[PDB]
């Protein structure tokens, strides 16, 4: 997303990203 | 069929102004000075003809080389395109190959329509800083002094 | 100087920065055989060259 | 296809948007 | 690549030029 | 080329462009 | 399309858009 | 191609524009 | 084309555009 | 290429064109 | 994705970045 | 990388670029 | 390359290229 | 990637260059 | 060491002159074959590459 | 003239274009069955049309 600061989704097995 | 144009290119010549220009008494004669006599130095394209538009300024040339660029200043070209010849500055002279050398054009437009009593023919036009003939310069005297 | 006039052999595009440099005004030094011939004493000028 | 910047939990394999 | 407007006869198939 | 004016190699057979 | 509100048409069975 | 914003209920199967 | 007011060639067998 | 604006009636299948 | 100038030893392999 | 002054990685087998 | 004066490497056997 | 206008000879086949 | 290089564009790039040395150059003076009367000018901007 | 007016069933951008023109000054020239009427004696100018 455009301002991921920590929560960064690389793990394939997540799919929910959160306030993006 | 496909017209072609023709250009004679000369150098160092005196006129680098819009301001000042030799004016002629008709077309003929300035044609004449221009072409006939060896006034300057010239590359003449006689034998060698051009496909080029007036619309586009820049043009391509095929035997002048960068040492022989240098010190050209105007242009005269005529095209079956327009009866009416044409001359012009050379702006910018630039190099892109070692067989064409580009310029730019701009249109001279003070000898190319201005010759002859041409400007004469205007009508109620504000005019300024007129030469005057000796008939009215006599007359006007009193108002100049 | 402000006027028309041409150097042989001149760029165009080069000639019309000279013109307009000139027209502001550029200033000659003579060389002096030295490292800055362009610092010099003034008040030493005299007219020959 | 725009999203607000308020922690909108979004998963990517069921979530459905309403709005543009 | 570039080319004059001189009238300079190209022909397609042999044609080879030496200036860029 | 940038300005054909009637002489436009439409046909296959020529294989040369004059002045372009 | 440029403005929808609130239809959207992700459905795939309906093929109509209005005012768009 | 165009479209006015009218409410035109447009159908993509069968629709059929005049206009350009 | 640029300008088509009412005669667009929507149909395959027309070939011709006039005015265009 | 180029279209004058004057009604000239084109073919697409046999219509050669002269101009560039 | 962007990197400081800190000489930060990246290895392709591997390596597995935290922030954006 | 944006600027490498000495050490490019051309080699194959190297994996890690340090600083860029 | 840029500013090909005169030696250009069309042939295919020449494989360096001076000065570019 | 980048050349100095040196005439620096360049063997395509062969030439590896240090800088970028 | 000869260079290639054209009038027409002013960009210049030099072989064996390091930033450290880059660094105090002001006047350049060059000569082409292309062209007999030889130049000079003013290195306006210095940039690495 | 220079003021807040209207001429009907006139596209808004030529009456902005035709205000400004106006606001700068418009000269008249009538008619007189003549290849030019533009030009003519204006010392002849009379007072009624």
């Amino acid at each position: 997303s455009t301002l991921p600061q920590s929560k960064v989704n690389i793990d394939v097995d997540n799919t929910v990203l959160d306030y993006a | 069929d496909r017209k072609l144009t023709h250009f004679k290119f000369f150098y160092n010549t005196p006129l680098t102004d819009y301001q000042n220009t030799i004016h002629f008494s008709s077309n003929n004669e300035r044609d004449n000075y221009f072409l006939n006599e060896n006034h300057f130095n010239a590359i003449d394209y006689k034998n060698i003809p051009f496909n080029f538009i007036r619309d586009r300024n820049m043009v391509n040339l095929e035997q002048m080389s960068w040492q022989d660029a240098q010190g050209i200043n105007y242009c005269t070209f005529k095209s079956d395109f327009e009866n009416r010849r044409y001359y012009a500055f050379v702006n910018q002279i630039e190099y892109v190959n070692d067989h064409v050398t580009r310029m730019y054009l701009v249109i001279d437009t003070v000898m190319t329509y201005t010759q002859g009593n041409v400007l004469s023919t205007v009508q109620n036009a504000f005019v300024e800083r007129q030469h005057l003939p000796r008939d009215v310069y006599n007359y006007l005297l009193p108002s100049l002094r | 100087m402000r006027g028309t006039y041409t150097i042989d052999g001149i760029d165009p595009m080069l000639l019309e920065q000279l013109k307009v440099l000139l027209e502001t005004g550029v200033r000659f030094w003579h060389n002096d055989g030295t490292n800055n011939p362009m610092a010099q004493n003034v008040f030493k000028n005299k007219f020959r060259k």
